């Protein structure tokens, strides 16, 4: 029924610009609410950026820190954009779109997207190496090493194997590249399926039970 | 406006009560435009309470919002492992005279479950890592509570660098963590030592898992 | 009329 989806998040050079889109489904912009953007930097909380009135006003509102470099616009009856300029690493974050209900209807109109991730970095997309994890010559795993940007996905046996799967939060190295591990504890072979969409990477690695 | 919360973290045993405080620098709109959100990693804020004290639809009645004006409380009674999360207050003000909305900085809830000693495993580098010039050794501590400490020792020498740790959120059924610890070395440095040890300490319990490079 | 909040 009613949903929001943010798009446009990507790897982007310091000093460059990026436009994010928030797309409504199940409704169109009428009135009595605002469409707003927040962002949340890794291991920080969400912070307000801007709102636009859905009604004829089209009034725009900005956090103090934001009104220079950020522009919020309605670009259709179902899309709102956030244009962001002069980006720096400080702007790396998940960006979320939100419907702000007028008082009396806050609960009723509350709607969030899943977020779009913006990565401000000097490097170019990089595909992960995928390495099997197995005991020295049972828990097995795959190390997904050295990718940019987020995300990667890891499934086991094409997603049929989920019990005993432990996929760990990614960690960003000093290189600016990311790594993550997934392990699966099993008692009939196990294969990790790794995708890095950004580089069109799909790797299956069948993990032998030792080295 | 500025919204300031409890502290960064609070804890309670399954069944107990958590209190999370939120102060606004100025009165929220009509004294009750204040919401409480729960957030788990990778997901957007999930609304619990709005209008300071009204439970959002489908939310459990053991979440309670109170307060007015500038001072607010979230109380979680009967804490369950599924409440392990970060909690944020969000205030509302007139867009035309202040920030439309303002989030507090977050208060994490740690839920104390039944203790479980970690299952510890160490994973030598795959042969095909070596060709890349760098090698990553992986240790995992699976299904554990409370928190652990990881030490790496290479031929008995404690390692202080090259190490990255990554802890899952608390399992929502049983309050346990999982931890992945990685030691990264050049292939040549890796091949300069014999024994790699991952030592995981939970309290005064130590698990030691080791391998000798040559046995792989 | 854009509401006050």
């Amino acid at each position: 029924q009613e949903q929001l989806v943010e798009s446009g998040g990507d790897l982007v050079k310091p000093g460059a610009s990026l436009t994010l889109t928030c797309t409504a489904s199940g409704f169109s912009f009428s009135s009595n609410y605002w469409m707003c953007w927040f962002r949340q930097a890794p291991g920080k909380g969400p912070e307000w950026i801007a709102c636009i009135y859905a009604g004829n006003s089209g009034s725009t509102y900005y956090a103090t820190w934001a009104k220079g470099r950020f522009t919020i616009s309605k670009t259709s009856s179902t899309t709102v954009t956030l244009q962001m300029t002069s980006l720096t690493a400080a702007d790396t974050a998940t960006y979320f779109c939100w419907r702000r209900g007028a008082y009396g209807y806050y609960g009723d109109l509350n709607l969030w997207g899943p977020g779009t991730l913006v990565t401000v970095s000097s490097g170019q997309p990089k595909a992960p190496s995928v390495f099997p994890l197995a005991p020295c010559c049972v828990t097995l795993g795959c190390l997904v090493k050295g990718y940019l940007p987020e995300p990667v996905t890891v499934t086991w046996n094409s997603g049929t194997l989920t019990n005993g799967v432990r996929t760990f939060p990614s960690v960003r190295q000093s290189s600016g590249l990311y790594s993550l591990s997934s392990v699966v504890s099993v008692t009939p072979e196990v294969t990790c399926n790794v995708a890095h969409p950004a580089t069109n990477t799909k790797v299956d690695k069948t993990v032998a039970p030792s080295t | 406006q500025v919204l300031t919360q409890t502290a960064s973290s609070v804890s309670a045993a399954v069944g107990g009560t958590v209190t999370i405080s939120c102060q606004s620098s100025q009165s929220v709109y009509k004294n009750n435009y204040l919401a409480w959100y729960q957030q788990k990693p990778g997901q957007p804020p999930n609304l619990l309470i709005y209008n300071a004290s009204t439970l959002a639809s489908g939310v459990s009645s053991r979440f309670r919002g109170s307060g007015s004006g500038t001072q607010f409380t979230l109380t979680i009674s009967g804490v369950q492992c599924d409440d392990a999360a970060t909690y944020y207050c969000q205030g509302g003000f007139p867009c035309r005279t202040a920030d439309c909305n303002v989030f507090g900085g977050g208060t994490e809830v740690v839920v104390k479950g039944d203790p479980v000693a970690p299952t510890v495993l160490i994973f030598p580098p795959a042969a095909d890592q070596v060709a890349t010039g760098t090698v990553t050794i992986v240790c995992v501590a699976n299904k554990y509570f409370p928190d652990v400490t990881v030490t790496w020792e290479v031929d008995g020498t404690t390692q202080t660098t090259g190490i990255e740790n990554s802890k899952t959120p608390q399992n929502s059924a049983d309050c346990t963590y999982n931890l992945s610890s990685t030691l990264t070395l050049t292939s040549t440095q890796y091949n300069s030592h014999k024994e790699y040890t991952c030592k995981v300490t939970q309290g005064t319990t130590s698990v030691v898992q080791s391998f000798n490079r040559g046995d792989c | 009329y854009e509401p006050e909040a």
